[PDB]
């Protein structure tokens, strides 16, 4: 329940995704869990709302996440790669250019259970998370944000 | 199959972070599955 990032783990155990838990909500991409629901300590997260086209799923309540790039500011993703500890990687994001408007993205690449990790703004505000994007063999990450 | 969650740390941005990766400008399209795609 405690505010902060989570590894998404299944049962050895293999990490298979991140997501972030604020005003009692977590948020990940529907890619990681596909709705199933969650278990953290004795207890069990069941799921709210979620959407395919977005990829995105929130537990125990509605998205909360609100925040949005500037579309100017350096941001800072805070990957928690499986095996590693959580770390932030600052970048200057670029741009996906469609036909309902722009979207911010990020050329890094990390490991699969990477994806749900939060992207950040300079005051800490979770703009998005990371893990749905393109290739160009480079491989790009929308900036993924829902609608609060 | 045993899905969990593990408290891996704040949300906090870093002033020491590793500053790294480019900024590339896409036409992309986004379709009913969640799937982005490169459009020319």
């Amino acid at each position: 329940t405690t505010d902060g990032v989570y590894r998404v783990m299944t049962r050895g155990s293999t990490q298979v995704g991140v997501g972030v838990m604020q005003e009692g909500v977590f948020h990940t991409m529907w890619h990681v869990t596909k709705g199933a629901a969650l278990r953290s300590g004795e207890g069990r997260l069941d799921p709210y709302w979620g959407d395919v086209k977005q990829d995105l799923v929130s537990y125990c309540g509605p998205w909360k996440l609100d925040a949005a790039w500037d579309g100017l500011s350096e941001v800072q993703l805070l990957a928690v790669p499986p095996g590693e500890r959580a770390k932030n990687i600052q970048t200057l994001p670029g741009i996906f250019k469609t036909k309902d408007g722009d979207i911010g993205a990020v050329a890094l690449d990390y490991p699969a259970g990477t994806s749900g990790s939060p992207i950040l703004d300079k005051s800490g505000r979770v703009i998005g998370l990371y893990g749905n994007g393109v290739v160009i063999g480079s491989y790009v990450s929308a900036i993924t944000q829902g609608k609060r | 199959v045993d899905m969990y969650i593990e408290r891996a740390g704040d949300i906090t941005w870093e002033k020491d972070a590793e500053v790294t990766g480019n900024s590339p400008r896409l036409d992309v399209a986004l379709d009913e599955s969640g799937d982005f795609s490169l459009v020319e």
